């Protein structure tokens, strides 16, 4: 009821699981190598070759 | 398939898979995809 | 027209630009696009030309 990380075992497994969703998404908005990171915006400018 | 027909020597870039232009967007256009071999020479004192 | 070391710079803003009329009118040896297609001129809208 009072000390905080008696549980700490099971919060690890969640940490864990939720810092790599949270990668997942963040390498969305990454170039790697392109003019852009969003593909509605060289498919608004740019011919199909 | 053998294509023929006759432009000047300005518009012969024009001729090559995927790109526009003035012969491209609107006589002959060439798919992107290959076609084969493209052969051209000179007419000025042969046809005109 | 200016020389090539001194070449004229100037800033166009607040227009409702037409780049089919500079396009089509054909008057002109080299018109060649980078990152930009000619005819998506079009659609597009800018910050500064």
């Amino acid at each position: 009821s009072s000390t905080a990380s008696a549980l700490g075992k099971l919060q690890d497994v969640v940490n864990q699981n939720a810092q790599a969703l949270n990668t997942l998404v963040k390498q969305l908005s990454s170039n790697f190598g392109a003019i852009s990171s969003v593909l509605n915006d060289i498919l608004s400018r740019l011919d199909p070759p | 398939y053998a294509d023929s027909f006759v432009i000047r020597g300005d518009e012969v870039r024009q001729i090559a898979p995927g790109q526009t232009g003035k012969i491209a967007d609107y006589n002959y256009k060439l798919p992107d995809d290959f076609t084969g071999c493209v052969i051209a020479w000179n007419s000025n004192n042969l046809d005109s | 027209f200016a020389s090539v070391y001194a070449w004229n710079r100037k800033r166009i803003s607040n227009c409702v630009a037409d780049y089919s009329v500079l396009y089509n009118s054909a008057s002109f040896s080299t018109f060649k696009c980078y990152g930009v297609s000619p005819t998506k001129l079009n659609d597009l809208c800018f910050t500064n030309v």
